[PDB]
C-alpha cells in the first residue's frame, strides 16, 4: 500500500546486486522513480532516477558508469542494477518516487520511499 | 573580484531539456560580456532592453542565465511576446523581458545518428505558463472529461515527449543550443559591474 | 472538452509521434535503395512495420471522434484521411487472402518473364528484355511476338486472380460507404464542405468525360498522322484509314509514344536539339547539373536548396560495389531532410529530370510548414505536375541559350519546333487516350457495368472507339491484357496521369501570363520572373489544407480541370497536323481487324 | 554533500529551533526551491516541508521552511520527543543536472 521493496542483501565485491522496487502503490507507468543511497551513519545522496513510461536514464556524475536504472511497466517494478563497488558501497538503498510540482523549483520526491535494502558488500 | 563565469555556462556539454530549462546565477562577480558579442559564431543573439556594447558598463545585482535545449524552428518562440509549444507550454519569457538571448546551432553535439531522445518538450499543458515558470510535472494529461487515472489511452496522454534529433534533420528542426540571460534590479547594492 | 478541442489535442499529439516514425520508415528505406543489402532489407521492414502498424494503431483510436462534430476543416481534413481504415475494415479471413494475392500479382509481373520458342532455356524478362523489343526493334513479328508473350504467360496468370481482385477490394470499399473501389480512388479528388469550391466524387468522371471530347480534335489528327507515317514503314500491315497495331506503339502497350519519335520524325534531316554534347564538352559533372537546377529555382524566388540536400543525398551512381535502385525519386523524409535519389548521367535527359525531382523537392519545401496530414500534394495530380512544369521551362532553347548549352548563334525556326512539339505529343498527348481508357475501363469494372465474361469483350471495344488502336490477335476472356502493365497488377490508380497532364498546362499558361511572356506557349521559360514564381508557391505552401480547387484557382484562376491550356501549347502543332493530313485519313473505322482475312 | 547544513543543533522542549540549509550560486540561490526531509532513526525518510514552503498530508504545523537568497530555514517551533530525528535539505543543482542532498541534522531535545 506504500511501495514493495526487496530485502537486504550481502554481497562480495565484484558481484553485482539487482534490488528491485514495486509500485508500492499509486501511479507508476507515469512517474519519475529515483533512487535516493544512505551509507549507514552518513548523509543521503541521490543516485539516479528514471521515468518509466519512456526509458530515460539520469544518473549523478559520482555513480556513473556503475548503476542502471529500468523498469518493466508490466510487472509495475523498478530495477537498480549497480554493477560492483568494493567496500564503501554498504548502505541503505531507499527507492523514491518522483512528482515534480509546477511552478518555480524542482523534485521533492513523493513521499513514497522503500522500506530500505542495505545491500552490503563485505568479504567475511 | 572576481570574473563571472559565462564559460562554464557555454562550456557545458550537458544542457537540460526545455521543459526543465536549468537556471544559473550569475552574481558577485564583474562582468566580461565583451566575449560573448565578439564570438560572431552564433545563429541567433538579440538583446532586449539595452544596447550589447553598452551593457558592459552597466551595473547589475543579480544574472539569470537560462539554458536549455530547443529545435530551429522554435528559436523564434524565445522572444517576448511568442507563443508556441516552447513559449506556452516549456519556457515562457516575459513582455518587460530585460536579458538577451544567446542560441547556436548544436547539430553535432547533440544529435545522432538514431535519435538523440533525451531531450524532452512539454507538448501538452492544460494552462499556460507564467514567466519564468518552470513545469517538470510527468503527471498524465487529461485530454477529456473521462478521468485517466494516470494511465495511457483515450484522451489519457503523456505531456513530456521526446525531441528525436538526426544529425540529418534539416536546419529548421537541428537542436541550436539556447542560453538565455535574464538581468534584474533591486534596492540592493549591485553586485554584476564591468 | 469538446469533440473538436480533443481533436486539436489528438492530432497534436499524432503528428508528434508520426514524424518520428516516418522519419525512421524513410531513412531506412533510403538506405536500403542506396545500398541493396539484406542487412538494410530488415531495417526497411522493422521501421516500415512500426509505421505501417502505427497507421492501424491511430486509425482505430481516430474513429471514436465523430466527424460531424467537427467545425474546423483543416482539422476535419486530418481525420478524415486517418479514420479511413482501408482494408482493415474486412474480416482477417479475407483480408490474409488480400495481401497474398497483391503479392502474388506482383511477383507475376516483376518476376515473371517470357521465354523464345526454339531455345527454351534462355528467356526473356520484361525490363529491360521486352523494353528493349518494344522500344527499339523494327520487326513486325518481333514486335508481335512480344506484345502476345508478355499477354499470354503473364496474361492468363492474372486474370483469375484479377477476378477475386475486383471481389475483394470492392468489399473493402462498400464497408467504407463508397459504392464500388472505383469510388474509392476517386476520393483523393473529393471536396466537401466548402460551398463554391465542392467536388463530388462523380463529378469526375463527369470531368474526364468531358475534357477528353476536346483533346479528340488534337489527337485524331495525331493519330492520323503517325498511322500515315507508320503505313509508310509498315506496308503490308496498317490500313489507312483502320486503327494501329497494339504492338506498333512505342512499348509493350501504348502508354508512350515517345519511341515512334525516329519512325514518324516531321523534318528528317533536321537536327534535334540536343545539349548532352555539350555537356559532355564544358566538361560538366552531376553536380553542376543540380547547381544549374538550383539556380532554375533562385531565378523564380523560391528557395534554394537546403544544405543537407547536398551533404546527404545521392547524385552520382556510386561506383559498382555498392547497387543503388536508380528511378528518380525525390525523397521527402520528413523534417528538412530533403533528397533526391538520382544516378545521374551526364546527358540531357538526366539534365531534365533534374529539374523535375528537384520541381519535387521544391514542392515538398514549400508545405513543411504544414502537420503531417497536410504534407502532400492538393490531389494527387499537383505533385507530379508541379515538378514537370520545370522541365518544360528547363527544357526551352532560349533556356539553354542562357546558360550556355545551346549556342548564341543557334537558329529557332518552323522546322525545330514542329520536331520539338511532335516529340512532346508523342509523350504528352499519346498517353492521355490510353489513361483515359484505362481508367474508364476499371471503373466500369468495379461498378458492374461491365460483366466479367466481357473485361477483356468491352477493352478492345474501349481501344477501338477511344483510342483507336486494334488488336493484332483476337483475345477471349483467358487474357488478363490490362493487368500486363505495372499500374494495373500493383494496384495503383491510373487516371493520376490524366489530370497530371491538364494541369501542367494550366500551370504553364498561367505562369507564363504571370511572366509576361509574348510568343507561342512552349517558347516559355519561366526563369527570373518572380512574379510567376510567388504565384506559383502560394499554391505549394498550402500542401493539402486547403481544397484542390482552391489551390488550383489560386493559380490559373479557374476551378476546374481544362484543356483549353492544353490546345494552346499544341496550337503550333495543331495547325500543323490537319495541313499534314490533307490527303489521309483522320479518325479510325472500327471494323478493320489484322487477323480479318 | 553539496548542501551546506550544520551537523547538528540543540534545543528545548517548547523552544524553537531553526535548521540552515546554506547552498551555492548553483542550486538555493539560482531559485531553486529546497525541500526538507524527516528520519527518524532506523525508519525510511519521509517528507517533511513540500515546495520551499508548503506542507505534505500528514505534518503537524509546528514545521515550515522558507527561502532567502543563498539560504533556507527550518523553523521548528515546540520540540517534541517525536522530532529527534535527522533532517535533509534537498535542493536540486544546476551544474550537476541532479538533485543534490544536505548535509544532515540531528535535533537533540534535552531535559535528561
Ligand atoms: C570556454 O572555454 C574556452 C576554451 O575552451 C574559453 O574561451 C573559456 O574558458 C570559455 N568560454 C567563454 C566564452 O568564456
Ligand atoms: C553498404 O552496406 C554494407 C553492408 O550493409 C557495408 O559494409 C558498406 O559499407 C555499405 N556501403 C557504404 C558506402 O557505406
Ligand atoms: C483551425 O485550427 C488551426 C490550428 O489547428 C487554427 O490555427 C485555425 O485558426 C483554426 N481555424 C479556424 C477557422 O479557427
Ligand atoms: C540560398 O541563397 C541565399 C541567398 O544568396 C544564401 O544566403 C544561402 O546560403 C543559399 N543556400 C545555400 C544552402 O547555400
Ligand atoms: C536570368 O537573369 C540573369 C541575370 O540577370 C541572366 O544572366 C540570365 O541569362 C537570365 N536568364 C533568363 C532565362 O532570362
Amino acid at each position: 500500500q506504500l511501495l514493495q521493496q526487496s530485502g537486504a542483501e550481502v554481497k562480495k565485491p565484484g558481484s553485482s546486486v539487482k534490488v528491485s522496487c514495486k509500485a508500492s502503490g499509486g501511479t507508476f507507468s507515469s512517474y519519475a522513480i529515483s533512487w535516493v543511497r544512505q551509507a549507514p551513519g552518513q548523509g543521503l545522496e541521490w543516485m539516479g532516477g528514471i521515468i518509466p513510461i519512456i526509458g530515460i536514464a539520469n544518473y549523478a556524475q559520482k555513480f556513473q558508469g556503475r548503476v542502471t536504472i529500468t523498469a518493466d511497466k508490466s510487472t509495475s517494478t523498478a530495477y537498480m542494477e549497480l554493477s560492483s563497488l568494493r567496500s564503501e558501497d554498504t548502505a541503505v538503498y531507499y527507492c523514491a518516487r518522483e512528482r515534480g510540482y509546477s511552478g518555480y523549483g524542482a523534485a521533492y520526491y513523493f513521499d513514497y520511499w522503500g522500506q530500505g535494502t542495505l545491500v552490503t558488500v563485505s568479504s567475511a | 573580484t572576481n570574473l563571472c563565469p559565462f564559460g562554464e555556462v557555454f562550456n557545458a556539454t550537458r544542457f537540460a531539456s526545455v521543459y526543465a530549462w536549468n537556471r544559473k546565477r550569475i552574481s558577485n562577480c564583474v562582468a566580461d560580456y565583451s566575449v560573448l558579442y565578439n564570438s560572431a559564431s552564433f545563429s541567433t543573439f538579440k538583446c532586449y532592453g539595452v544596447s550589447p556594447t553598452k551593457l558592459n558598463d552597466l551595473c547589475f545585482t543579480n544574472v539569470y542565465a537560462d539554458s536549455f535545449v530547443i529545435r530551429g524552428d522554435e528559436v523564434r518562440q524565445i522572444a517576448p511576446g511568442q507563443t508556441g509549444k516552447i513559449a506556452d507550454y516549456n519556457y515562457k519569457l516575459p513582455d518587460d523581458f530585460t536579458g538577451c538571448v544567446i542560441a547556436w546551432n548544436s547539430n553535432n553535439l547533440d544529435s545522432k545518428v538514431g535519435g538523440n531522445y533525451n531531450y524532452l518538450y512539454r507538448l501538452f499543458r492544460k494552462s499556460n505558463l507564467k514567466p519564468f515558470e518552470r513545469d517538470i510535472s510527468t503527471e498524465i494529461y487529461q485530454a477529456g472529461s473521462t478521468p485517466c487515472n494516470g494511465v495511457e489511452g483515450f484522451n489519457c496522454y503523456f505531456p513530456l515527449q521526446s525531441y528525436g534529433f538526426q544529425p540529418t534533420n534539416g536546419v529548421g528542426y537541428q537542436p541550436y543550443r539556447v542560453v538565455v540571460l535574464s538581468f534584474e534590479l533591486l534596492h540592493a547594492p549591485a553586485t554584476v559591474c564591468g | 472538452s469538446t469533440i473538436e478541442e480533443q481533436a486539436k489535442t489528438f492530432l497534436d499529439k499524432f503528428n508528434h509521434e508520426a514524424e518520428d516514425l516516418f522519419y525512421q520508415s524513410s531513412l531506412a528505406s533510403w538506405n536500403y535503395n542506396t545500398n541493396i543489402t539484406e542487412e538494410n532489407v530488415q531495417n526497411m521492414n522493422n521501421a516500415g512495420d512500426k509505421w505501417s502498424a502505427f497507421l492501424k494503431e491511430q486509425s482505430t483510436l481516430a474513429q471514436m471522434y465523430p466527424l460531424q462534430e467537427i467545425q474546423n476543416l483543416t482539422v476535419k481534413l486530418q481525420l478524415q484521411a486517418l479514420q479511413q481504415n482501408g482494408s482493415s475494415v474486412l474480416s482477417e479471413d479475407k483480408s490474409k487472402r488480400l495481401n497474398t494475392i497483391l503479392n502474388t500479382m506482383s511477383t507475376i509481373y516483376s518476376t515473371g518473364k517470357v521465354c523464345n520458342p526454339d531455345n527454351p532455356q534462355e528467356c526473356l524478362l520484361l525490363e529491360p528484355g521486352l523494353n528493349e523489343i518494344m522500344a527499339n526493334s523494327l520487326d513486325y513479328n518481333e514486335r508481335l511476338w512480344a506484345w502476345e508473350s508478355w499477354r499470354s504467360e503473364v496474361g492468363k496468370q492474372l486474370r483469375p486472380l484479377y477476378e477475386e481482385y475486383v471481389v475483394l477490394k470492392n468489399e473493402m470499399a462498400r464497408a467504407n460507404h463508397y459504392e464500388d473501389y472505383g469510388d474509392y480512388w476517386r476520393g483523393d479528388y473529393e471536396v466537401n464542405g466548402v460551398d463554391g469550391y465542392d467536388y463530388s466524387r462523380g463529378q469526375l468522371i463527369e470531368d474526364v468525360e468531358h475534357t477528353f471530347e476536346e483533346i479528340k480534335p488534337l489527337y485524331e489528327h495525331l493519330h492520323a498522322y503517325v498511322r500515315a507515317k507508320l503505313m509508310n514503314a509498315y506496308p503490308s500491315y496498317i490500313s489507312p484509314i483502320g486503327c494501329l497495331p497494339a504492338h506498333l506503339l512505342g512499348d509493350m502497350w501504348g502508354r508512350f509514344w515517345t519511341n515512334l519519335y525516329s519512325l514518324t520524325v516531321p523534318f528528317g534531316q533536321k537536327p534535334n536539339i540536343d545539349v548532352t554534347d555539350a555537356m559532355v564538352d564544358q566538361a560538366w559533372d552531376a553536380q553542376r547539373i543540380f547547381k544549374e537546377a538550383e539556380k532554375f529555382f533562385v531565378s523564380v524566388g523560391l528557395p534554394n536548396m537546403t544544405q543537407g540536400f547536398w551533404e546527404n543525398s545521392m547524385l552520382t551512381d556510386p561506383g559498382n560495389v555498392q547497387k543503388a535502385v536508380c528511378h528518380p525519386t525525390a525523397w521527402d523524409l520528413g523534417k528538412g531532410d530533403f533528397r533526391i535519389l538520382m544516378c545521374t548521367k551526364v546527358t540531357m535527359d538526366d539534365f531534365l529530370t533534374a529539374h523535375h525531382e528537384m520541381g519535387h523537392i521544391q514542392y515538398d519545401m514549400a508545405y513543411a510548414a504544414q502537420p503531417f496530414l497536410l504534407r502532400n500534394g492538393a490531389n494527387e495530380g499537383f505533385h507530379e505536375a508541379v515538378g514537370e512544369i520545370m522541365s518544360l521551362s528547363a527544357a526551352t532553347p532560349k533556356h539553354l541559350k542562357s546558360i550556355g548549352l545551346l549556342s548564341p548563334d543557334f537558329q529557332e525556326d518552323n522546322e525545330t519546333e514542329i520536331n520539338f512539339l511532335l516529340k512532346q505529343a508523342l509523350t504528352i498527348v499519346g498517353t492521355l487516350p490510353f489513361t483515359y481508357m484505362l481508367e474508364k475501363w476499371r471503373w466500369m469494372v468495379f461498378k458492374g457495368e461491365i460483366p466479367k465474361d466481357q473485361w477483356m469483350k468491352k477493352w478492345w471495344e474501349m481501344k477501338r472507339e477511344i483510342v483507336g488502336v486494334v488488336e493484332p490477335v483476337p483475345h477471349d476472356e483467358t487474357y488478363c491484357d490490362p493487368a500486363s502493365l505495372f499500374h494495373v497488377s500493383n494496384d495503383y490508380s491510373f487516371i493520376r496521369y490524366y489530370t497530371r497532364t491538364l494541369y501542367q498546362f494550366q500551370f504553364q499558361e498561367a505562369l507564363c501570363q504571370a511572366a509576361k511572356h509574348e510568343g507561342p506557349l512552349h517558347k516559355c521559360d519561366i526563369s527570373n520572373s518572380t512574379e510567376a514564381g510567388q504565384k506559383l508557391f502560394n499554391m505549394l505552401r498550402l500542401g493539402k489544407s486547403e481544397p484542390w480547387t482552391l489551390a488550383l484557382e489560386n493559380v490559373v484562376g479557374a476551378k476546374n480541370m481544362n484543356v483549353r491550356p492544353l490546345l494552346n501549347y499544341f496550337e503550333p502543332l495543331f495547325t500543323w497536323l490537319k495541313d499534314q493530313n490533307k490527303n489521309s485519313f483522320v479518325g479510325w473505322s472500327t471494323d478493320w481487324s489484322p487477323y480479318a482475312d | 554533500s553539496v548542501l551546506t547544513q550544520p551537523p547538528s543543533v540543540s534545543g528545548a522542549p517548547g523552544q524553537r529551533v531553526t535548521i540552515s540549509c546554506t547552498g551555492s550560486s548553483s542550486n538555493i540561490g539560482a531559485g531553486y526551491d529546497v525541500h526538507w526531509y524527516q528520519q527518524l532513526p532506523g525508519t525510511a525518510p519521509k517528507l517533511l516541508i513540500y515546495g520551499n514552503s508548503n506542507r505534505p498530508s500528514g505534518v503537524p504545523d509546528r514545521f515550515s521552511g522558507s527561502k532567502s537568497g543563498t539560504s533556507a530555514s527550518l523553523a521548528i517551533t515546540g520540540l517534541q520527543a517525536e522530532d529527534e530525528a535527522d533532517y535533509y535539505c534537498q535542493s536540486y543543482d544546476s551544474s550537476l543536472s541532479g538533485s543534490v542532498f544536505g548535509g544532515g541534522t540531528k535535533l537533540t531535545v534535552l531535559g535528561q
